């Protein structure tokens, strides 16, 4: 439901990869925390 | 339950960094699928069993779900697993 | 590293289903976090070392990100964990 939630697993993977930041498994239990990253680091770009 | 002898071999002695399609039931195909889902090895594999405090339908259908293994292979991985847990868990 | 005889006691035999705040580093207030965040027990702390890769960073942040632990009762999770892989794992 969130934007980053919309992105699907492989496409949230090579979203980090482009930003060259590490993750491990990315599921449900820890996509969370995997969407509030990519937000983090997109912010920055945005400012 | 027919398992292969990676099943007995895999319970009979630590997994150490062993590739994910070591386990018994994940077959290379399957083993591909876990791997892009960012578990490139076994140990990482059984870490989600412990996660799901070994709900058998919560892992057979995360697994299923994850890579769309077959009931069967399914089962072959929650034994396999629990097993492996039983002596060393 | 004064880490309480728990760390000894818990990478000098299996864990068996001994609750979370038995991990060394987590304290009783820090275990009842975790609980509510879905593990009752250490196996199941455990397993999410496992996926995480090891990944001291990931790791930390995500118990600290989790309940809020300090950089220091990270590092007893890290190395307690850690070292009954080693011997367990």
């Amino acid at each position: 439901h969130d934007n980053y939630a919309d992105l699907s697993d492989t496409e949230l993977t090579t979203l980090l990869r482009r930003y060259n930041i590490p993750h491990g498994p990315v599921v449900g239990s820890t996509r969370r925390l995997y969407e509030k990253k990519i937000f983090e680091y997109e912010t920055q770009r945005r400012r | 339950m027919t398992t292969s002898q990676k099943h007995r071999d895999f319970v009979a002695e630590p997994m150490g960094e062993k590739p994910v399609g070591s386990l018994a039931g994940i077959g290379e195909v399957l083993g591909k699928k876990l791997e892009e889902r960012g578990f490139d090895k076994a140990y990482v594999v059984l870490g989600q069993f412990l996660v799901l405090k070994k709900d058998e339908d919560l892992f057979r259908e995360w697994l299923k779900d994850t890579c769309g293994a077959n009931a069967k292979q399914s089962r072959d991985c929650f034994g396999c697993l629990r097993e492996w847990c039983d002596a060393f868990l």
